[PDB]
RNA sequence: GUGAAGAGGGAAACAACCCAGACCGCCAGCUAAGGUCCCAAAGUCAUGGUUAAGUGGGAAACGAUGUGGGAAGGCCCAGAC
RNA sequence: GAUGUCGGCUCAUCACAUCCUGGGGCUGAAGUAGGUCCCAAGGGUGAUGCUGUUCGCCAUUUAAAGUGGUACGCGAGCUGG
RNA sequence: GCUGAAAGCAUCUAAGCACGAAACUUGCCCCGAGAUGAGUUCUCCCUGACCCUUUAAGGGUCCUGAAGGAACGUUGAAGAC
């Protein structure tokens, strides 16, 4: 016999909704990533995406400990010689509430085409209203 | 701590209102309120307030002492308020109050007009005097500091806006 | 303001205070006793 | 506030009685016809879409023709949008004329500059030419060095080089309004504006003032 | 001693460091150095402390009421600070 | 079994131990001026006589004529004193 | 700087409340949904059959070809092409 492998055309994916208010950023992000990758399923197979669709609400209310709210810096480079640009956690929340959770989860996911496909299943929202009522998400507590 | 041990005496005519952490004081001078820190136990008693630390909070005594001081200032606030006296020193330095605005002539090329906050009223006995009245100690101190900052007392003649009870300690340039 | 690695009291009126993680000497009698450790 | 769409007619002078010559650009501003009003509820922002001039009925496609017919206006030579401030409102089919600028006295004129084609670095970026003599070998107008050495190992992005010059949208700010002539559909602004004669110009009240 | 003339695991990568020398095959198990939130396998482990700087996760003489302890002192309820 | 040297030229980019402009404390800071230290890279920071010269010294400017890194930046860009 | 304990006092800091520079982020200008995360509004146009099977988001046949676009030509203060 050969070890069972998941088939991309027959995997079962479910929808969940998560409220991010008050949650620690990293401790929420790890759980989000492990469910996006599908590591909670008995059918987990490294080369196929078996994770679920997760909806995150109230991304602007996510919490961090210590002085991270003013001291965590987000660097990126534009590609030009001046280039280096930075933003603190507070600035990111004021401008992009969703971006912080998105990039934390992205940093916790495998790199490569499959990892990007996995990240595609994450729907992050600043408010507590989403447009995906038709997919009937289940309430998931993290 | 041992500042916080001494309870504050609630006199007649003033009442207290507590919702766990946010507190309210009402008296003849008016309305004062704040939210105390999460580590201090506000506890009204027979016409007194007693303050103590909570549990699981390090440095709860320091916060208790701060809360005791603030509430003491509130009680002294809603009754007879607070007063700050400012003096103007220097030739041509004048002050005048126009309703809710203080007009200062401090030797600039432009007029200086200061807008008072909600609870503060000003009154100029002379042009070299500014008397401030209000219930909030912090606000009146802030307003006095803001007025002082326009022309700080320089150390060669003491010219500028000073608190009435202030020492300037002038000095001479080199000699002669 | 004196910026030094070694800040000390210089007279009886000078006092050590730590403001925002910085050791400072503030002195009520002599203005040139002000010091910050940097 | 909104602006209007005109066309660059040419450039002349105005003589003032006190013996001053003012170089002016003559901008013909016909009636601008509002063809669509965009609002926050439907389009997510507030703006009006205007048309001006005329177009040959054979050159207007039934998509464009139907869009014009909905507004009930005649076909123009194009469509432009102006972002609306909080105060003003307009209605579809309304026509706006040049006396909008009756009391403005500074405008911002936007147009497409004249196309210079593929231009060298001396013309495009004001690079200095090298020696004309003294042994110079085939290198009188070339750019010279373009990078450092192994340590960068590459040419930095955004380096100034030869390429297309002109034929791009350019705005000139804070132009004096010299005359508004409603009956002639003329606006006269002090100075030069981008673009060749007969090209479209967008005139707006000065944003910086 | 190791490389030379040695593989493999670890050390982010990294002849010569650590554990440990590869007869061949197995979709068997068990361990060493290193690990057990996630990338990336396995503790979001139990119990007590200790640090708040991101120490951890780069630096000295030299400074400082930053805190967790210990052993000794002086003063003092007539009354210390 | 080849990594062209110096200077100039054309073109640069970055660091901050900031020359100028900006903020501030101390003065043995009256003002005019400064001195010294702290913060701060947004922009700007001479063209000439001699010398192959970098430099230097001049003679006049300027708001100021910064200092270093970049194969002492740059010869499949140029010159070659 | 203000109020303010620890550490009867004090103390810009610990709770809390203010300020403050050509830096920063905007505001001025340009590009920009391959922004694969490819978005938005208005408008225009096509609503005939038949057959064969593996049956599937299947393939042909005949009639039909619309909105539009291209080609070609007269050309351009557009442009190497």
């Amino acid at each position: 016999m050969k070890t069972f492998t998941a088939k991309p055309e027959t995997v079962k994916r479910d929808w969940y909704v998560v409220d991010a208010t008050g949650k620690t950023l990293g401790r929420l992000a790890t759980e989000l990533a492990r469910r996006l990758r599908g590591k909670h399923k008995a059918e987990y197979t490294p080369h196929v995406d078996t994770g679920d669709y997760i909806i995150v609400l109230n991304a602007d209310k996510v919490a961090v400990t210590g002085n991270k709210r003013t001291d965590k810096v987000y660097y990126h480079h534009t590609g030009h010689i001046g280039g280096i640009k930075q933003a603190t956690f507070e600035e990111m929340i004021a401008r992009r509430p969703e971006r912080v959770i998105e990039i934390a989860v992205k940093g916790m996911l495998p790199k490569g085409p499959l990892g990007r496909a996995m990240f595609r299943k994450l729907k992050v929202y600043a408010g507590n209203e989403h447009n995906h009522a038709a997919q009937q998400p289940q309430v998931l507590d993290i | 701590s041992r500042v916080a041990k001494a309870p504050v005496v609630v006199p007649a005519g003033v009442d207290v209102k507590i919702n766990g952490q946010v507190i309210t004081i009402k008296g003849k001078n008016g309305e004062l309120t704040r939210t105390l820190n999460d580590a201090v136990e506000v506890k009204h008693a027979d016409n007194t307030l007693t303050f103590g630390p909570r549990d699981g909070y390090a440095d709860g005594w320091a916060q208790a002492g701060t809360a005791r001081a603030l509430l003491n200032s509130m009680v002294i606030g809603v009754t007879e308020g607070f007063t700050k006296k400012l003096q103007l020193v220097g030739v041509g330095y004048r002050a005048a109050v126009k309703g809710n605005v203080i007009n200062l002539s401090l030797g600039f090329s432009h007029p200086v007009d200061h807008q008072l906050p909600a609870g503060i009223t000003a009154e100029c006995p002379t042009q070299t005097e500014i008397v401030l009245k209000g219930a909030d100690k912090q606000v009146i101190g802030q307003v006095a500091a803001d007025l002082r900052a326009y022309r700080r007392p320089e150390p060669y003649k003491g010219k500028g806006v000073r608190y009435a009870d202030e020492v300037v300690r002038t000095k001479e340039a080199k000699k002669k | 303001m004196k910026v030094r690695a070694s800040v000390k009291k210089l007279c009886r009126n000078c006092k050590i205070v730590k403001r925002d993680g910085v050791i400072r000497v503030i002195c009520s009698a002599e203005p040139k006793h002000k010091q910050r450790q940097g | 506030m909104i602006g209007l769409v005109g066309k660059k007619v040419g450039m002349t002078r105005i003589f003032t009685e006190d013996g001053v010559s003012i170089p002016v650009t003559v901008i013909e501003v016909e009636a601008n016809r509002v063809t669509q009003v965009k609002d926050l509820a439907n389009d997510g922002y507030r703006a009006i879409q205007v048309t001006t001039g005329a177009k040959k009925a054979n050159r207007v496609t039934k998509p464009e023709a139907g869009h014009f017919a909905k507004a009930g206006v005649e076909a123009g030579r194009g469509l432009w949008e102006f972002r609306l401030a909080e105060g003003e409102e307009f209605t579809v089919g309304q026509s706006i004329s040049v006396e909008l600028f009756a009391d403005v006295k500074k405008v911002d004129v936007t147009g497409t500059s004249k196309g210079k084609g593929f231009a060298g670095t001396v013309k495009r970026w004001n690079f200095r030419t090298q020696d004309a003599t003294h042994g110079n070998s085939l290198s009188h107008r070339v750019p010279g060095s373009i990078g450092q050495n192994q340590t960068p190992g590459k040419v930095f992005k955004g380096k100034k080089m030869a390429g297309q010059m002109g034929n791009e949208r350019v705005t000139v700010q804070s132009l004096d309004v010299v005359r508004v002539d409603a009956e002639r559909n003329l606006l006269l602004v002090k100075g030069a504006v981008p673009g060749a004669t007969g090209s479209d110009l967008i005139v707006k009240p000065a944003v910086k003032a």
